[PDB]
């Protein structure tokens, strides 16, 4: 059965710190995959979306955000200079004309720096 | 012969509000690369399809090549052929793991050089030739899109040409002078809110090739 395994599970970093979040697909080979954030027990927000390999786009909430698409299994998401506000738990899904997958989440917390 | 760019004739990647990370990537690391090779199917009369294993990152076992008329399609077909494009996936459909792209296939026999040739890229930023570095290739004749292909993989390295978001040049294009003869690609994105590489891609389909031995390269930026 298709699945999403995202990694990492938990993660802490510094202000200022490049951060990279993965998302790999599982028995499956889907041309859509998904990177959204959930705020504080509420809505999901999309980042990015890829419509297949080599294609990236906007969501509602890119900023501060990068993303990459270089095979149909992997799609991360990247965070060139960490800010506090980044801090949040992050949710990759792949998705096949009709179902979603979602991944187990990885909840990110981006501390001050001295 | 063809005339140099216009003022507003050329894109400017300020009016551009995708995502340039859609055309930095058609210029990255990877590219179709395939030496001696024959066509195994055909789809549409334009095309034809090969038989190429992504050996690197698993994420292609054929390619369609589409041409820009049957004439083409046809000269190819049967022929062992070199080839070398830069490919997409997104918008790629033809009736396993897919990919797909335009032009850039050279005849095997008789193109084959013995040593690598170097051409010399002169790169003009605002006008003033500050960098100039050279591209190499095996072939006598050689496609424009594969000099445009090891151009821009440079340019992209080492001046940040094409970055995530958008670019630091706001207008770019590449000429290719051989002799007298000369035309020139434009290097930025259509104007709108999506990059369509599909379509960005299609100025390959004539095939076009030059001689390694006499073709110069210059490439003009502006800065925003
Ligand atoms: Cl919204
Ligand atoms: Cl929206
Ligand atoms: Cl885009
Ligand atoms: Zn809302
Ligand atoms: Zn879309």
């Amino acid at each position: 059965e298709a699945a999403v395994t995202q990694s990492p599970r938990n993660k802490v970093a510094v202000t200022g710190e490049k951060v990279t979040l993965s998302c790999k697909q599982t028995n499956s080979y889907f041309n859509n995959m998904y990177w959204y954030r959930q705020d504080t027990g509420h809505e999901l927000r999309l980042i990015f979306m890829s419509h297949g390999i080599r294609n990236v786009e906007k969501g509602d909430i890119p900023d501060g955000y990068k993303a990459s698409r270089p095979s149909q299994e992997n799609f991360s998401l990247i965070l060139e200079l960490a800010t506090p506000s980044q801090t949040s738990v992050y949710f990759c899904a792949s998705g096949g004309g009709g179902t979603l997958y979602f991944g187990a989440g990885t909840r990110l917390s981006v501390l001050y720096g001295s | 012969s063809q005339p140099d760019p216009k003022p507003d004739e050329l894109h400017k990647s300020s009016k551009f509000t995708g995502l340039m990370e859609n055309m930095k990537v058609l210029y990255d690391d990877n590219h179709v690369s395939a030496i001696n090779v024959k066509s195994i199917d055909q789809f549409l009369y334009f095309d034809l399809i090969y038989s190429i294993k992504d050996t690197k990152l698993g994420n292609y076992d054929n390619v369609r090549v589409e041409f820009k008329n049957k004439d083409l399609a046809d000269k190819y077909k049967d022929k062992y052929v070199d080839v070398f494009g830069a490919n997409y996936y997104y918008q790629c459909y033809f009736s396993k793991r897919k990919t797909c792209m335009y032009g850039g296939v050279t005849e095997h026999n008789g193109n084959q050089l013995d040593k690598y040739r170097s051409i010399t890229v002169r790169v003009f930023e605002d006008g003033k030739n500050l960098l100039s570095f050279d591209v190499q290739t095996n072939k006598k004749k050689v496609t424009a899109q594969e000099l445009d292909y090891l151009t821009r993989h440079y340019l992209v390295k080492n001046k940040k040409l094409y970055e995530f978001n958008n670019s630091p040049y706001e207008t770019g294009y590449i000429k290719f002078i051989e002799n007298e003869n000369s035309f020139w690609y434009d290097m930025m994105p259509a104007p709108g809110d999506k990059f369509d590489q599909s379509k960005y891609l299609m100025m390959y389909n004539d095939n076009k090739m030059v001689d390694s031995k006499d073709v110069k390269i210059e490439v003009y930026l502006t800065t925003k």
